[PDB]
RNA sequence: CUUGAGUCUCGUAGAGGGGGGUAGAAUUCCAGGUGUAGCGGUGAAAUGCGUAGAGAUCUGGAGGAAUACCGGUGGCGAAGGCGGCCCCCUGGACGAAGACUGACGCUCAGGUGCGAAAGCGUGGGGAGCAAACAGGAUUAGAUACCCUGGUAGUCCACGCCGUAAACGAUGUCGACUUGGAGGUUGUGCCCUUGAGGCGUGGCUUCCGGAGCUAACGCGUUAAGUCGACCGCCUGGGGAGUACGGCCGCAAGGUUAAAACUCAAAUGAAUUGACGGGGGCCCGCACAAGCGGUGGAGCAUGUGGUUUAAUUCGAUGCAACGCGA
């Protein structure tokens, strides 16, 4: 465990360090298995040009089209935080995501902590950023509630989760359970897989389907260990 | 085998092209001593002669050239 | 057989032509041990085949299976560590069985209301290298 | 390498003698041992190991009976 | 178009592709085929049967030249060396002379590094 | 004085060293000839190159680097190292016989020199290869492995650096101590000699006796038996680090602590266990076959859900028509 007695997680992603429709999906599956309410934030929109913003929003809407709260905030310019502040009030929110995405900087901006005390902030070099914050610290929200700064992560793999729990984790799949002619429908190429055609007509996000399949096949690679996770 | 010593030869001559050509393959490669049965010092003399002949184009370096 | 490559047992000749191949044919065609049904079917089919082919019905069966017997077939091998197809020749005793097997399945697919007729029609087309029994033989030769 | 056909010679025997000639020169092993550079240290160690293995095999040849 | 009536079949048996060309004994090319241009790609491209196909794929487009006999010079370690000429004879070509011309250096140049596969 | 050491005469073998020519393959490039549509690369791909004509093939040219086969468990060198052929200069070793000198010897702190690769300075050269870097794939990422390119460097001249698992992890010199099989290079005698047999030296490889060793192993080329001299060690980290000195253009090298901390750290061998290490040998394990299950209806068991209660137990194989 990283943090307990949590009420809400906020998946913090940023375009510069890495854009990963795969890590976001792994986090969504996890929090769905943990019943914790998630929320997606995308940091450093200041780096993207206006065309690039219109190029990132039409796939950030993938999740807001299945209800997920999706916000875009620039920590350096403090742009568009204000709805994030509102969504953060009066709850317990763990700031999670890859290293370098801006989780510490976002906290500095939101908390408005005294200048003498600030979270460590090093800039990313080449492909990926450093791991500055190596701890998990609680912070009292100014208005109400608490946030938690967490250390950056590389792989949020899910071999502990059962394969069915991944189908449940994708919320856009309940609309098609029991609609597959083969009852034990792996849904990849099995005939009559409802979600197959569903994504054929664009009802489902293709990227989400491919991510589901690839994380399933990833579980096969990491099932090599005989250690137990129960 | 060991014909050189058997004839007590003192020095193998590069100019001869009929004798030492029994010691190269059709591709012109120096046949190893394991199968010719020649002895070490004579094998070395043979290699030097053969390289000399190659230099003066009495023996081809390779079947292609 | 990992340790002992056991030899195959002998089949008894058929009580109507003393032909080992005919008995093997009825053994292949048999279903649920109902030998009598199979022998009825095979004798009916052979006799109608005789009517179309005139004399020597047992011989007509021989040349029918001959026109579709396989010579070369693909075989799998894992020596490479990956699935590997290889074209290999077939022993006569085995290609006999392969021809008989292909004939009977093709007949079952033919339908048209009677097994007697299906078998006879397939045999009649086989006798002249046709009926798709030869086509299945031709495709596995092409796969060499 | 070079194999010249004669008059009234079957093509198959010509092919087989050509291939057995080219493999008598070991040309394939030559072009395969010159595909990647091999540091002289690894060359020396593998040569020495092959040699000592040869010596051990020729020793086993004559230590069993005696 | 013009019958030389005598010529040479040059093969190129790489571990990736097989290139079979036809030319006069003087080295001016007439027709050339390749397992790649034969509709075989990837692992399918570097197969002995692919080279066997490319054999006819080359022989056809030089029927107008109609060389009767020919000499083959094969160079390359790739599979299919023997199968090209086996197929070429099955096309009615008569092989006057087979010869290997695999380029071999006398320790002339540094080859690339060993792949740490 | 001549037995140690050294000189001379006559020969032998040798990738010993330095300098200069030259050769033949091969890579790349350029120009041209033929000619078509792909080439290239991988596990599979992509990047990349190709219609201005690639790739392929032929001819001519240019340049650099290295010397298939011989080739070896081979040779030479103090060590590092040394591999086409030829010439010039030059070092060492060994053998036979004889003469010569007459202890002139061994080791060596300081000192001097040589010293792989990488690296540094200046100036050339640059074909191939290739840190860095650019790109394409894989991947969470690939900052790596793989792919396409590619700079320094790799080469030459002159300086500098002075370190390597610079290893036989075995200092140099001398004497003595059972054997066997080899390799290489001298040399004597006898043979009818090619052969062949008796000997006698040098170097070198593999077994193995006594003996030694913790064991592994060493074993006349000792890690045996002994002499002479030198270097080095005193638990593991801290640390070959700090400081100072010396050296270096610099990178850094050499000499070289202490505070502090632990009760271990380590070498060999034993038994087992494990290996994305091998050799197997079996098994309807697979293959070869025949019929099924998986879809339908129902029977039955179980999970779940439900219920006042749906009694309890059995739960990977080896629970689920199981207790019953
Ligand atoms: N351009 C830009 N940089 C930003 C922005 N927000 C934060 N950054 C910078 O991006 C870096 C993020 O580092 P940090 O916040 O520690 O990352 P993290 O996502 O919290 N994880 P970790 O601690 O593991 O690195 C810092 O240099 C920060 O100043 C932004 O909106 N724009
Ligand atoms: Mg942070
Ligand atoms: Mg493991
Ligand atoms: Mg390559
Ligand atoms: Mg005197
Ligand atoms: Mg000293
Ligand atoms: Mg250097
Ligand atoms: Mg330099
Ligand atoms: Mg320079
Ligand atoms: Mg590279
Ligand atoms: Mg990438
Ligand atoms: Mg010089
Ligand atoms: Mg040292
Ligand atoms: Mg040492
Ligand atoms: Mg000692
Ligand atoms: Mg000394
Ligand atoms: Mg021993
Ligand atoms: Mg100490
Ligand atoms: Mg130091
Ligand atoms: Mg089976
Ligand atoms: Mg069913
Ligand atoms: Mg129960
Ligand atoms: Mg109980
Ligand atoms: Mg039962
Ligand atoms: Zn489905």
């Amino acid at each position: 465990p990283i943090a307990a007695n949590i009420d809400q997680i906020v998946i913090v992603s940023a375009i510069l360090p890495e854009l990963s429709l795969n890590i976001i999906d792994r986090y969504l599956v996890a929090c769905e298995t943990l019943q914790i309410e998630p929320i997606i934030v995308l940091n450093k929109i200041d780096l993207l040009d206006d065309e690039g913003m219109a190029f990132v929003n039409e796939q950030m809407d993938i999740y807001r089209n299945i209800g997920y709260r999706v916000l875009m905030v620039s920590s350096h310019t403090q742009d568009g935080l204000k709805p994030l502040e509102e969504a953060l009030t009066g709850r317990i929110s763990i700031f999670a995501g890859q290293s370098g995405v801006g989780k510490s900087s976002l906290l500095n901006a939101l908390l408005g902590l005294q200048k003498e005390i600030l979270t460590n902030d090093i800039s990313d070099n080449s492909g990926l950023g450093q791991h500055t914050t190596t701890a998990a610290r609680l912070y009292h929200f100014p208005h109400g509630g608490d946030v938690i700064d967490s250390p950056g992560v590389r792989e949020f793999g899910l071999w502990h989760l059962e394969p069915e729990q991944i189908t449940q984790g994708f919320v856009e799949f309940h609309d098609y359970l029991g609609l597959c002619k083969y009852r034990d429908c792996k849904h990849d190429t099995d005939p009559g897989c409802a979600i197959r055609e569903a994504v054929e007509e664009g009802k489902i996000a293709e990227t989400r389907f491919e991510n589901y399949h690839r994380i399933l096949e990833s579980m096969a690679q990491v099932k090599t260990r005989k250690n137990f996770s129960d | 085998f060991c014909r050189f010593t058997a004839e007590g030869v003192q020095e193998i001559d590069y100019k001869d092209i009929a004798t030492l050509k029994n010691y190269i393959t059709e591709s012109g490669k120096i046949v190893p001593s394991r199968i010719t049965g020649t002895r070490a010092k004579y094998q070395r003399q043979l290699a030097r002669a053969i390289k000399r002949a190659r230099y003066l184009s009495l023996l081809p370096y390779t079947d292609r050239h | 057989p990992r340790r002992r490559v056991i030899g195959q047992r002998k089949i008894l000749p058929d009580p109507k032509f003393g032909s080992e191949l005919l008995a093997k044919f009825v053994n292949i065609l048999m279903v649920d041990g109902k030998k009598s049904t199979a022998e009825s079917i095979v004798y009916s089919a052979l006799e109608t085949l005789a009517q179309r082919s005139g004399k020597s019905e047992l011989e007509a069966f021989e040349v029918a299976l001959e026109n579709v017997r396989p010579t070369v077939e693909v075989k799998s091998r894992r020596v490479g560590g990956s699935t590997y197809q290889v074209p290999v020749e077939v022993r006569p005793v085995r290609r006999n069985a392969l021809a008989m097997r292909w004939i009977v399945e093709a007949a079952r697919k033919r339908g048209d209301k009677s097994m007697a007729l299906r078998l006879a029609n397939e045999l009649s087309d086989a006798a002249e290298n046709k009926g798709t029994a030869v086509k299945k033989r031709e495709d596995v030769h092409r796969m060499a | 390498p070079v194999i010249k056909v004669r008059e009234n010679e079957p093509f198959d025997v010509a092919l087989r003698r050509f291939k057995r000639s080219c493999e008598k020169a070991g040309v394939l092993a030559e072009v395969r041992r010159r595909e990647f550079y091999e540091k002289p240290t690894t060359e020396r160690k593998r040569a020495k190991a092959s040699a000592v293995k040869r010596h051990a095999k020729k020793l086993a040849r004559e230590n069993a009976r005696r | 178009r013009k019958q030389v009536s005598d010529g040479v079949a040059h093969i190129h048996a790489s571990f990736n592709n097989t290139i079979v060309t036809i030319t006069d004994r003087q080295g001016n090319a007439l027709g050339w085929a390749t397992a790649g241009g034969s509709g075989f790609r990837g692992s399918r491209k570097s197969t002995p049967f692919a080279a066997q196909v490319a054999a006819e794929r080359c022989a056809d487009a030089v029927k107008e030249y109609g060389i009767k006999n020919l000499e083959v010079m094969v160079k390359g370690p790739g599979p299919g060396r023997e199968s090209t000429i086996r197929a070429l004879n099955a096309a009615g070509f008569r092989i006057t002379n087979i010869t290997d011309v695999t380029p071999i250096p006398h320790n002339g140049c540094r080859p690339p590094k060993k792949r740490r596969v």
